[PDB]
RNA sequence: GGUGAAAUUCUUGGAUUUAUUGAAGACUAACUACUGCGAAAGCAUUUGCCAAGGACGUUUUCAUUAAUCAAGAACGAAAGUUAGGGGAUCGAAGAUGAUCAGAUACCGUCGUAGUCUUAACCAUAAACUAUGCCGACUAGGGAUCGGGUGGUGUUUUUUUAAUGACCCACUCGGCACCUUAGAGAAAUCAAAGUCGGUUCUGGGGGGAGUAUGGUCGCAAGGCUGAAACUUAAAGGAAUUG
């Protein structure tokens, strides 16, 4: 509820920043592609799993596609309501 | 007519057309082999030079030229692509050849060959054919050989540069060797049908260009003879009880 | 992502800085430096009392002016006047040079 | 209405196999394994055995209460697996989805077969 | 090697080499020109070989 | 012949101890210096101008050393599981022994400091 | 529960299997590859902080500055050892069970120091690449990673423009395989080749990496290091049974 709240953060734009950063990093390994995964607290979860060819921008409207529906309307719910969120 | 582009002109030293099309490039190279080359292209490829094989081809014909006093040749191709167009080059000069799949031991047991040691050996492909040319060597006799990028050119004395598959290329490069032993006796005639490989009263594959005489050569073999064979379907039937009652009669 | 990570090559700066620099070198007189209104920058190498701290907080207040604090009693600042100096007040003045004082303000 | 809730859970380990039909709330409706009957051992890791444990669940299952639709989930491979699947459908139980997902992983672990015991 | 570059704002002319290690300051204005960068410096002027 | 190709791309002996000499004294950086201008002009520093007279230099290479040392004191005397990184103290500091051999040889002074010059500077 | 088969064990006082939630809790599956990096030993959650090191490219400095080294000194798996915290599965010893002639055995259950952490010792391993380390030359071939010289356009982005991967070469350093022929007993190697710089060190095998003395260590033991004597062999590789 008020434990939901807190950990499916703040907006859709705070998953999607975070996305961002960890492919940055994520190059770290060896140059090539393979994983990508955001997880998150008090669910939850893993929201997705995603392919690449990176760089900043195929992430960006990756992450508006992996975000697309399931992962949308969950975000969706986090904006709005599930039980109760951020602020 | 010719397809592009790609280009030095010059005259004649018969033969550049057909060549040019089909016959030249092949696949993965060897250094010793790689000076001798164009370049490399996208498309599978690896080009050797033209201008390049020009140099070599005199140099190999030169030493076939200048030995037409008694000497024996030997061909071999027991690749399949290769095959037929060996059979047709071996009967046309006489010299014996092995078409099929290579009897081993030619070479230092002579007794299986013919009564003389050859003096030299042409060879398609050097490196399927490289045991046939490791017994050469051993005998001491020149191997020569028609041997594209693929092969070390180690093994093997005069080396004629160019495609081992594809026969377009060993159907130029052979005849091109013929046709200067021809000149080298007397004048030119026309150029000597397309030959080739491939037996008809069938489907056909191999290659040949510019059209005639295939199908005169191929009927002629075909038409020559009940041999000791395998065979096909139809005689072998009536053979295996020409065998059977032979077996029964006891005959010995 | 970064500017270009750095800090710690003021010291360097500084350290040529002190070479042939006009520089004061102690309490009492960059203290008497200061009075005079003659330092355009002073570089605090201790963890000074807020007392202390804070006397010196007010004069560059007064000032215009800069005031670089170290703070850490390592004193690697003590490198640049002399390795004695475990505690370090300094104010820099006139050194024949001086982009320094414009590149930390 | 368009009948289906019945969880089946196929339950795993190689020397013997037992199935618990739960809910969705988590409460066991029924269980049913080998040694209810007669025979003890490998007669225990024998599939036929595994394909009966099963019947012996349904049956009670389905006549009384009445559920029908299933979701099939299985855990790891035992040999009575692939029994333990087959029979379902001849149990006049329609199987939702079959979904394996075996049972976890993923780092953990030391020397004592801790792993092995999990597929 | 030897290059002869361009200022584009500037419009006047300066020799920078190739693949510098540090930054380019123009002195028609101390405006940047070439970059040092992430290893390979490059440009941002024009011109040819001197 | 290769000092030679370099002089006619330049601009000329005078003006070139000017240009490279304001640089050093503002601090060291004989490699930055070197770096900048005009290089086809830089370019023949080593081979004509014998080499300037500076601070630092010889005593740049001990003093990276030292610098280097203390940081990574720091992080030996905390937790000690710090297998691969203490050779590496043991590498450098020496790395210096291995230069102030032949570095004392020439001039007086780096016989005195140099030996000094572990854990000080 | 467990295996060949079983039993020990667990078990009606309600287990186990099953669902969810917490604390603890060790390790990082999948990824991880003929793969990358550290001087080596080793090191793998992502992520942040301080700081090192080899790459290249520069031609800036010493302009050959260098290169190895007994003694000295540093690090040095694991397991032991010791103080103190934590202690889940695991798990010697050890406890019952089966085996079986015998099991203190493999096999099964149970179980403690240990595994782990911070503090401090041990100085050894099949520390291996069985190849000490530094340098020169001497064959190619497939691509792997890092960067650099790129050619080229495309994916890919955005449309001045430049790239993460890529089509397609070249160079530099390591890698390893595939694979040379003069050498290698050989099997093999491309150096273990062609003949280097330098150090340590070798002794026919068993007695023996042992005795005794020294040094070190809390101790375990490690370093250093053989004789009487005994034997006509030990050994390597390749073959044929």
């Amino acid at each position: 509820m008020e434990n939901d709240k807190g950990q499916l953060v703040e907006l859709y734009v705070p998953r999607k920043c975070s996305a961002t950063n960890r492919i940055i990093k994520a190059d770290d390994h060896a140059s090539v592609q393979i994983n990508v995964a955001k997880v998150d607290e008090e669910g939850r979860a893993i929201p997705g799993e995603y392919v690449t060819y990176a760089l900043s921008g195929y992430v960006r409207s990756r992450g508006e596609s992996d975000d697309s529906l399931n992962r949308l309307a969950q975000n969706d719910g986090l904006l709005k309501n599930v039980w109760s969120y951020s602020r | 007519m010719s397809l592009p582009a790609t280009f030095d002109l010059t005259p004649e030293d018969a033969q550049l057309l057909l060549a040019a099309n089909t016959h030249l490039g092949a696949r993965n190279v060897q250094v010793h082999q790689e000076p001798y080359v164009f370049n490399a292209r996208p498309d599978g490829v690896h080009v050797i030079n033209v201008g390049k094989t020009w140099e070599k081809l005199v140099l190999a014909a030169r030493i076939i030229a200048a030995i037409p006093n008694p000497e024996d040749v030997v061909a071999i191709s027991s690749r399949t692509f290769g095959q037929r167009a060996v059979l047709k080059f071996a009967a046309h000069t006489g010299a014996t050849p092995i078409a099929g799949r290579f009897t081993p031991g030619s070479f230092t047991n002579y007794i299986t060959r013919s009564f003389k040691e050859p003096r030299l050996v042409i060879v398609t492909d050097p490196r399927s054919d490289a045991q046939a040319i490791k017994e050469a060597s051993y005998v001491n006799i020149p191997v020569i050989a028609l041997t594209d990028l693929d092969s070390p050119s180690e093994f093997v004395d005069v080396a004629i540069p160019c495609n081992n598959r594809g026969k377009h290329s060993i159907g130029l490069i052979w005849y091109l060797l013929a046709r200067e032993v021809l000149r080298l006796r007397g004048a030119l005639v026309d150029r000597t049908q397309p030959w080739s490989i491939m037996p008809d009263l069938y489907f056909y594959r191999d290659p040949e260009e510019v059209e005639q005489q295939v199908a005169e050569e191929a009927t002629t073999e075909e038409a020559g003879e009940e041999e000791a064979k395998e065979e096909v379907t139809e005689e072998q039937a009536e053979a295996t009880e020409w065998a059977e009652e032979n077996a029964d009669n006891v005959e010995w | 992502m970064a500017p270009v990570k750095s800090q710690e090559s003021i010291n360097q700066k500084l350290a040529l800085v002190i070479k042939s620099g006009k520089y004061t070198l102690g309490y009492k007189s960059t203290v008497k430096s200061l009075r005079q209104g003659k330092s355009k920058l002073i570089i605090i190498a201790a963890n000074t009392p807020v007392l202390r701290k804070s006397e010196l907080e007010y004069y560059a207040m007064l000032s215009k002016t800069k005031v670089y604090y170290f703070q850490g009693g390592n004193n690697e600042l003590g490198t640049a006047v002399g390795k004695l100096f475990r505690v370090g007040v300094v104010s820099i003045l006139e050194a024949g040079d001086s982009d320094i004082l414009t590149t930390l303000a | 209405i368009y009948a289906s809730f019945n969880d089946t859970f196929v339950h795993v380990t190689d020397l013997s196999g037992k199935e618990t039909i739960a809910r969705v709330t988590g409460g066991m409706k029924v269980k049913a394994d080998r040694d209810e009957s007669s025979p003890y051992a490998a007669m225990l890791a024998a599939q036929d055995v595994a394909a009966k444990c099963k019947e012996v669940g349904i049956t009670a299952v389905h006549v009384k209460i009445r559920a029908t639709g299933g979701t099939r989930t299985k855990t790891p491979g035992p040999g009575g697996q692939a029994a333990l699947r087959a029979l379902a459908r001849s149990g006049l139980r329609i199987g939702r989805i079959e979904d394996v997902t075996p049972v976890p992983s993923d780092s953990t672990r030391k020397k004592g077969g801790r792993r092995g015991r999990r597929l | 090697y030897f290059l002869d570059v361009k200022c584009p704002g500037c419009l006047n002319i300066t020799t920078v080499f190739s693949h510098a290690q540090t930054a380019v300051t123009c002195e028609s204005c101390s405006t940047i020109l070439c970059t040092p960068t992430g290893g390979k410096a490059k440009l941002s002027e024009g011109t040819s070989f001197r | 012949e290769s000092v030679i190709e370099q002089i006619v791309k330049y601009a000329r002996k005078g003006l070139t101890p000017s240009q490279i000499g304001v640089l050093l004294r503002d601090a060291h950086g004989v490699t930055q210096a070197r770096v900048i201008t005009g290089n086809k002009i830089m370019r023949i520093l080593k081979s004509n101008g014998l080499a300037p007279e500076i601070p630092e230099d010889l005593y740049y290479l001990i003093k990276k050393a030292v610098s280097v040392r203390k940081h990574l004191e720091r992080n030996r005397k905390d937790k000690d599981a710090k297998f691969r990184l203490i050779l590496i103290e043991s590498r450098i500091h020496r790395l210096a022994r291995y230069y102030r051999t032949v570095a004392v040889l020439p001039p007086n002074w780096k016989y005195e400091s140099a030996t000094a010059s572990a854990l000080v500077n």
